[PDB]
Order: structure tokens, then sequence, then C-alpha cells
């Protein structure tokens, strides 16, 4: 037999998502640039059809090197 | 926001006003609810309608 | 191969016009004559009085 | 005009804006702009002849715009987006609120930016839009964020 | 995209002077101001129809349209023949500008031709794009339905995976196909609810036509599921309806189902789809589905609903409604019967398991049918 779930093997958080915690304007944070981040949104947020035609290519990884600020 | 909300509140206690009033019965006439809530019939009629379609 | 001609094969020697050329769907009830709805209801009001 | 508001005149105003109009243009262009604004809203506020108002104050900007006051005509252009909204006009609010944002934009003003976008927020919510509205009033925080202590403005936008 | 579209107009100026004999005093005027301009004398074999054989222009207008054809052919024949540009080049859009002269001006025949011409020449993905584009839009135009059909086909099979994100500029006329046609009901809709416009106002003459034409869909879809959480909740709906107060006026009477005010506006909505050229369903789909729902909807969570009392709930004329439930019953749904001896309306809603019963034994029905069609394609 095979296990389909895989989150639940070694714990490490599971499905966050269908759950508003802090929902997005709500921040107090405002945008510190939040202009990237939502540059890292458009591609969960559909637009990898854009990503093509137009020629783009969308950004993968997005590293944030800053402290618990 | 003043006549929309006042509308939908009026809604609450209606839905809410039937519901609480409404497990007793198996089957009991309209005009008896109407009684119990102080209302017409038609308007009675219309607002248990509504919540169950 | 063989067309079986030998049962009547009358053809529909019209070869006019097809009624519904398009891809619609008919019904038993889609094809009664009526004045439609609209002028009906319009003598509904009038014989009510408005 | 302090005692035309107080006694509630509204063509003895008109006429005094339409004549002013030399001493408007030999003073400082912000003391005047700040002038016609005032002068304008406080005709605006009492007598309400809403197809006389919308024309008037249509005038004035076509004058401003002939006298290149990008600033002024700009400032008239959101009072009357907010008259739209008061006289809950449906879409030419919402093309004048866009030409705004758009000429707004690629300069930096502040204030008259938050003031758009709120009234954009205002008459997506008036039109029911809410999704826009949440949009825009995103925008709208994220735009009154430079401005410190407006203690009108952070009331409007709360 | 922008060509086609004035073209649709004169289309749907020519259904409402030819179809309908009670507009033949405005329509004339409509028409006559649309087809003394966009020069209409090769688009004028249909036209002599209703109106003269050919109006008083047709000296000035021949010349016209002969020396604008001659202009371009003259083009054409230049690039085709003096340069020997091939393939990726400008003789593919000079043969556009020659496919468009041919449309705009001359008649379909000669822009079809011109069409098909340069499609069987460059198979490029931007060249083809536009092209099965404006074969979907002449389709819609002269009525073809086989040709809307043959280019509907095409592109929802090949041309569309081929390309992305102008899908998104092509499905509001894709669906046009099931608009025009009788399947407003489930397919149209489910790909017709996207507010994503090609253009702010074109291809269906408008945004605002483009809203008239969902809420018709819509209305042919469903009754009351959440639907607010659908339709409803869309805040340029909301938008729109505002914008258009009588549109507003029977979704929201159908909506809050509100019988007297529906019907009135009801048979406005079936006048206004009589004055459309999407008037296939002029016998079926009209107001008869949507009150066929409306009366399933009002019957329903009733048992015994009087005649006369819902007569006057749903207008007037209780012999009007008497003869229409009838009519309705034997039609098929209105799932009720009339104790006329005592003029009640006494329905039979089915359970959950009964309802859902009968949907299998109808199913089992329909395949037994199909297995012994089946055991008749095998020992022979
Ligand atoms: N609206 C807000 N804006 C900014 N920070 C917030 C907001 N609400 C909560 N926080 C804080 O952000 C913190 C995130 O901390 P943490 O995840 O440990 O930092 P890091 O991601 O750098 O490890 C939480 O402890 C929480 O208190």
């Amino acid at each position: 037999d095979v296990l389909p779930p895989e989150a639940d093997s070694s714990i490490m958080m599971l499905t966050s998502d269908q759950k508003p915690d802090v929902m997005y304007a709500d921040i107090g944070g405002m945008d510190i640039q939040k202009q990237e981040v939502r540059e890292a949104v458009e591609l969960p947020l559909t637009h990898f059809e854009l990503y093509k035609q137009i020629g783009i290519d969308p950004p993968r990884g997005v590293l944030m090197y800053g402290p618990p600020g | 926001i003043i006549s929309t909300h006042l509308a939908k509140l009026y809604d609450n206690l209606l839905e809410q006003n039937l519901i609480r009033v409404i497990e007793p019965f198996s089957r009991v006439q309209i005009e008896h609810i109407s009684s119990l809530i102080k209302l017409s019939k038609a308007d009675v009629e219309r607002k248990l309608s509504q919540m169950i379609l | 191969d063989d067309e079986f001609e030998e049962f009547p094969a009358e053809d529909w020697a019209g070869l006019d016009e097809d009624e519904d050329a398009h891809v619609w769907e008919d019904n038993w009830d889609d094809d009664n004559v009526e004045d439609d709805f609209s002028n009906q209801l319009r003598a509904e009001l009038e014989k009510h009085g408005y | 005009g302090s005692l035309l508001a107080k006694t509630g005149q509204a063509a003895e105003l008109g006429g005094l804006l339409k004549y002013v109009r030399p001493f408007l243009n030999s003073i400082s262009k912000a003391k005047a702009a700040r002038l016609v604004r005032s002068l304008l809203d406080l005709f605006l506020d009492m007598e309400a002849a809403t197809g006389q108002e919308v024309e008037l104050c249509l005038e004035c900007i076509e004058w401003a715009k002939s006298e290149k006051r990008t600033f002024l005509r700009q400032a008239l252009e959101a009072r009357l987006v907010s008259l739209y909204f008061d006289t809950k006009r449906y879409q030419e609010a919402l093309h004048l609120g866009s030409q705004l944002l758009r000429e707004l934009k690629k300069m930096d003003d502040k204030a008259l930016l938050v003031e758009v976008q709120l009234l954009e927020s205002k008459t997506y919510h008036a039109l029911s839009n809410l999704p826009k509205a949440r949009a825009a009033l995103t925008s709208a925080r994220t735009t009154a964020n430079a401005i410190y202590c407006p203690p009108k403005l952070q009331a409007t936008l709360d | 995209g922008l060509p086609k579209n004035p073209d649709l107009r004169i289309a749907q100026l020519r259904f409402l002077l030819s179809l309908p004999e009670h507009r033949g005093d405005a329509a004339v005027r409509d028409e006559l101001m649309a087809a003394v301009r966009d020069n209409n004398m090769a688009p004028y074999y249909e036209a002599l129809c209703k109106s003269l054989d050919w109006q008083i222009d047709v000296d000035l207008l021949n010349k016209m349209k002969k020396a604008n054809e001659d202009e371009l052919k003259r083009l054409d024949e230049e690039l085709e023949d003096a340069e020997k540009n091939l393939g990726e080049s400008e003789i593919r859009d000079a043969m556009m500008a020659k496919a468009e002269y041919l449309c705009r001006i001359g008649d379909k025949e000669g822009a079809l031709t011109a069409f098909r011409k340069t499609y069987d020449k460059t198979v490029a993905l931007g060249h083809r794009l536009d092209i099965v584009f404006y074969l979907l839009r002449i389709g819609l135009f002269y009525m073809d339905n086989d040709l809307i059909t043959r280019n509907t086909e095409k592109a929802k099979s090949l041309i569309e995976e081929g390309g992305d994100w102008d899908r998104r500029n092509r499905l509001k006329v894709y669906q046009g196909l099931y608009c025009v046609a009788i399947r407003d009901f489930k397919q149209a809709a489910e790909l017709f609810l996207d507010t994503v416009s090609t253009f702010t106002s074109y291809e269906l003459m408008d945004y605002k036509t483009f809203v008239t034409y969902t809420v018709y869909v819509s209305m042919i879809a469903l009754e009351r599921p959440d639907l607010r959480e659908k339709v409803i909740k869309g805040a340029e709906i909301l938008e729109v309806l505002h914008s258009l107060p009588a549109v507003r006026q029977y979704l929201f009477s159908l909506y809050e189902c509100r019988y007297s005010v529906f019907f009135q506006s009801l048979a406005v909505v079936e006048q206004e789809m009589k004055k459309d050229w999407l008037f296939a369903p002029h016998y079926r789909y009209y107001v008869r589905e949507m009150r066929i729902h409306a009366y399933s909807q009002l019957l329903e969570s009733y048992r015994s609903l009087t005649l006369g009392y819902m007569a006057e709930a749903f207008g007037v004329g209780v012999e009007f409604i008497d003869q229409e439930l009838s009519r309705f019953i034997a039609a098929g749904r209105l799932h009720c019967k009339i104790d006329k001896v005592n003029e009640i309306v006494e329905t039979n809603r089915p359970d959950s398991k009964n309802w859902q019963y009968q949907e299998t034994i109808k199913k089992g029905d329909l395949l037994l049918n199909r297995v012994q069609k089946l055991s008749r394609v095998i020992n022979m």
C-alpha cells in the first residue's frame, strides 16, 4: 500500500489554507516593499498564462533576509 | 448601511422568532403562528416561505 | 452491402428547406401556435381593468 | 464671501467669483488657488442649485486649465467627484476619478490621492462594488500613511 | 477586432426590419441611416428584400466601392508580383488588408476566399488566431451557423490550445454559438459569466449588451440556488443593474419571487428578446421555461395552494393562471395536479429518495435500451 497524505508523516505544519488568520491589509507593517511579495503572489494569482505570451519569466524563489521585524 | 442593515436585522429577528417557536410543532396552522408572532398572515407566510425556499 | 430498396423507399420529395436547420431541439409543446405570451398578458391586464 | 455664506447668497457669490479673476492672476498661485477653493466650497454649501453647481464649477475648471493652474484644476476635479458622489452620479464620477488618478499618480501629491481613492471607494460602495471598494480602500490606506496627523482625513478613512 | 461589429449592428437592423413587421417605420430609418453609410451594395443583396431593390445612391456608392476595392487590389498585386515576400513577411498583412477590404466593403464571398487563402498559406500562431477570430466574426455576421460551428470546432480543438491569454479574448463570442442557439441553459453560462472582455465596448455591441446576454442566459439557467453568491455577489453585476433599472427590476423580481411585478417584467423581457436576433427559443424558453422554474419554486414548499389566491399573488385572471397551469402540467413540468371540483392545486413533490429513485429507473430504461442496442451489435 501507499499513503496519500504526506504532510503528517513528520508533522512540520500542515495545510494552513482555508483559514483567515491575518488576511492582508490588516497587517501593521503596511508594505516594507510588499510589491515584490505581490509580484511573488502573481504566480499563485493565476497569471501563469500571462507569464507566457507576454514573454516574462516569473520569479520562482523569494528569499527574505530580514530580522523578525 | 442604514436601511439595508435595519432590514437585514429585521429579517434576523423574523427568522429567530419563527425558529424559536417552531420546534414543538410537527404541523401547525399558520394563522396560529401569526398570532404568536403578532403579525398579519401574508407577511408571516411570505417570510416563512423565503426562509424555506 | 445493399440499401434494402425492397421495402418501399419513398424519399421525401420536397427538397426545399430544413425547418430546424440548426441544432435546436424541439419539444411537443414548443411547436404550438399562439400569440406568444406578451400579447396574452396584455389581454389579461385589459380584462382585469389595467 | 464670509458674509455671503452667512446670509446664504448664491447669485452674488457667483458674480463675485466670476469677477475676482484678475486678482486671482496677480498674486501667489497657492494663495489664489486656495481662495478659489474656499469660495467654491462655501457657494456649494447651502444653496442647492443642482442645475448650476456642476456647470459653474466646470467653467472654473476650464478657466483654471486656461490659466495653467494644474493643481487648482485638479483640486476642483476632486471636488466635483465629491459632488458627483453627493448627487449619486453613476459612472461619470468614476471616469473623472480615474482621470484624476492617472494625472496625479504621475505626480507625487498625497492629500488629493487619498481623497480621490476614498471617494472611489465610496462610490463603489454606493454602487455596491464591494471587492473593488476594498481594493481601492487598501490603496487609500497605502497612500494615507504619508500624512501623519490629518485629523479630519484620518476620521474619514476610519 | 473592431471591424464586423458595426457590421453586426446592420445585420441586427436588417433582422429588426425583416422578421417583425411591427417595426416597419423606425426600422426603415435606422436601416437606411446605416446602409447609405458603411458602403452597402455588395451587402445589399440581403437588404433588397425589405426595402426597395436599391436605394437612390447607386452611381456614387458603387463608384466608391469599385474604386476602393480596385485600389486595394492594385496594392495586393504589387506585393504579390513585384516582391517575392513569402511566409513570415509583410505579404501576410497585405492579404489581411485584402480580406478587410473584401469584408468591410465587399461581399462575404470574397472575404471568405481571402481568409481561406491565407489560412492555408501561413500557419503562424498570431496569424492563425487573428483569422480564426475574423472567420468567427463574419460567421456570426451572416448567420452561417455552419461556419460558426466550423470555426468554433477548430478553435476549441487545436487553435486555442496553442497560445494562451487570448482565449479570454475570444470565449465571449465563442460561446455566442450557444447564445444564438437554444443551449442557453448550462454550457452557455458556465463559460460566459467571465467578465474579461477583449475590448471595453465591442464584439457584442457593448458591455451592457454583454450583460443583458448574461442576465438572459442566467435566467434560463437556474431559479434560486445560492445564485446570490454566484451573480448577485458580482460587484460588476450589481453596478450594471444600477445602469439598467429595468434589467435590475426583473432580475430582483425573480430573486425576490414577487410574481405581481415579475410577470409584467417577464413579458417586457420577451418583448425585448423579440427585438433581438438571438430569438431562437421563440416558443420554448422566453417566458415559459422561466415561469416553469418560478412555478416549481412557488409550488414547492407548498402542498395545496388555492388557484384563486395564487392568481392574484401571480398577476390577475384566475382563468389565465388555471389554463397556464394545465398547459404546463401537460408539458411535463410543474409536478402537481389540479382539483377542479374544488379549484385546488394539490402538488406531488417526491421525496429526496422518491424523486431520485425515479431518476435511476429512467436512466435504467435508457441504458437497457443502450445495452440491447449493444446486444444487437454483438452476434451479427
Ligand atoms: N499586524 C502585524 N504586523 C507586523 N507584525 C505582527 C502583526 N501581528 C503580529 N505580528 C508579529 O509578527 C511576529 C512574527 O514572528 P516570527 O515568525 O517569529 O518572526 P520570523 O518570521 O522572522 O521568525 C509574531 O510574533 C507576531 O507577534
